[PDB]
């Protein structure tokens, strides 16, 4: 008995998603608070699984975790706030990019932020992605 | 109306603000059922102040705007709000 | 003896609070930092007890947290920062 | 996406810059990244 223990949930009450290049400053960063966190109700659950029902490991994946235990963020891509710029860090920001031939990268990061009171140990579990970009190519171009 | 502009206006936010409030080793920290019985009732309240700032909807972008809070029922201390916590 | 302990009070060192409309942006946020935060002096903590002295709850209550276990922060309500508003998230504020 | 604002280099700081974000393949909830997470 004191090894038996129920399943309870810990779903992450906000959610917070950031959108930085280099070193300098974020350009951009959403929160999706409640209304944009839509757990996912059992039809949403089956949902997902016929979505994914010929691969065998995305259905033994879901079945462990419950429709209670996933949920989707409706992040607003478009409501965001002004992004500020320091006007040294912009003009260096452009001839970097049009001349200086470095490699810069995102570092784009997501952090989860839970209930506190459904426990969950830590609850500002985040993790990075930061991937380098191409020189003399046109995505930094186009970035410039 | 405040957001949209015109001369200063308050604005109709009805007293969510506990004045009492405590804070356990708990995972949060609640506000005080015994010093507010009533809750909302016996919450205090403010209203929102955007004070518009000339630089150089475009002339509305051009005003700089921030949200200012002042006390519902305020005399002299009106820059500033004391609200009482509970530490454990 | 190993279960006695001694009620060492826990001061919060900071406080911040936030005033968000909407899931857009929050309009205004302010930290009192140490000088805002007034630890009660016995006095003060007196004068919340005659305050709500007819009242037996407050009474007991009161008398349970200290006065060194009851703060006051004097945020400050207009020394706010510029409040910043993506013109989309504004026009769809007012169009709302 | 980086929609500029009048007010009022210099004319570029002029406008105000916000970074926004759009799916690649969008097509009716432009303005709305739907996410998946796993609440275990």
């Amino acid at each position: 008995l004191i090894r038996s223990v129920v399943g309870v949930v810990n779903q992450p009450i906000d959610v917070t998603v950031t959108l930085k290049l280099g070193g300098y400053e974020p350009l951009f960063t959403m929160s999706a608070q409640q209304p944009s966190i839509v757990p996912f109700t059992p039809q949403a659950y089956e949902e997902l699984s016929q979505q994914f029902d010929p691969y065998p490991l995305a259905m033994q994946f879901i079945s462990q975790y419950s429709p209670e235990d996933i949920v989707t963020a409706q992040i607003e891509g478009s409501s965001g706030a002004l992004w500020r710029i320091s006007p040294p860090s912009r003009a260096q920001m452009k001839q970097e990019l049009y001349n200086g031939t470095a490699d810069i990268t995102l570092r784009f990061t997501w952090n989860f932020q839970r209930d506190l009171a459904k426990g969950g140990t830590v609850e500002y579990t985040n993790e990075k992605h930061t991937l380098e970009l191409a020189p003399n190519s046109t995505a930094r171009r186009q970035l410039a | 109306q405040l957001l949209e502009g015109r001369p200063d206006q308050s604005v109709v936010i009805p007293h969510l603000f506990p004045k009492y409030i405590r804070a356990p080793n708990g995972p949060e920290a609640n506000p005080v059922k015994q010093l507010q019985p009533d809750e909302e009732e016996d919450y205090l309240g403010v209203r929102i102040q955007l004070r518009r700032e000339q630089v150089g909807g475009t002339k509305a972008s051009d005003f700089l705007e921030w949200w200012v809070i002042e006390l519902q029922d305020c005399k002299a201390d009106c820059n500033l709000l004391p609200m009482v916590i509970f530490s454990d």
